[PDB]
């Protein structure tokens, strides 16, 4: 059972690596998209206030 | 010569609506009074008035005094109340923009070049510019309120 457990866990770790990287796009990578949208909106508000 | 730029000369407050409407009504009525009236003195037809009057030397004496000089409702430029107020208002509005409006343009140009650019060293300078940009956005809503 030791050899069968190592082969089964290797296939589950490969599928979980793509799931963990995909789920991080809505939290880790989403923070960069949210900060870029907030900086673009703040730049338009600062340009309108200066004008 | 600006209805397009003269009505939008005020800021966010609506307190200047009464002052702008009174100045535009007085300026329009000033040009209409000089154009409707004659741009000359008077006719004074003395050739047909001295020979038709019953009293002798009646129309001749009144025509010489009316063609000389008389009084009129005029004033001088001594009471320059609006002339002195134009120089004082420009010191708090036009001259005040050299340190308030000009400072916002210099801070916006430095914050845009630091946030778009070397790596960790430029991130530290962009962090301080981000705090100033966020504070300027909150102050912009308070300036219009």
């Amino acid at each position: 059972i030791l050899l069968v457990t190592f082969l089964g866990f290797i296939a589950l770790i490969s599928k979980t690596v793509a799931p963990l990287y995909g789920e991080m796009a809505k939290n880790r990578t989403d923070h960069v998209v949210g900060l870029l949208n907030q900086a673009r909106a703040d730049h338009v508000n600062a340009v309108k206030t200066r004008i | 010569l600006d209805w397009t730029k003269i009505v939008s000369k005020l800021g966010l407050s609506g307190q200047t609506a009464a002052a702008l409407t009174s100045f535009k009504k007085r300026n329009d009525e000033a040009k209409r009074i000089l154009f409707e009236l004659k741009q000359q003195p008077s006719n004074v037809d003395f050739a047909f008035y001295k020979s038709t009057l019953k009293n002798t030397a009646i129309v001749d004496k009144i025509q010489s005094d009316v063609s000389k000089f008389t009084p009129s409702k005029a004033n001088l430029s001594k009471q320059l109340n609006l002339i002195e107020s134009f120089e004082a208002k420009a010191l708090e509005n036009a001259k005040e923009t050299e340190s308030v409006v000009l400072a916002e343009l210099t801070d916006l140009e430095k914050t845009l070049e630091n946030i778009e650019s070397x790596x960790x060293x430029x991130x530290x300078x962009x962090x301080x510019x981000x705090x100033x940009x966020x504070x300027x956005x909150x102050x912009x809503x308070x300036x219009x309120x």
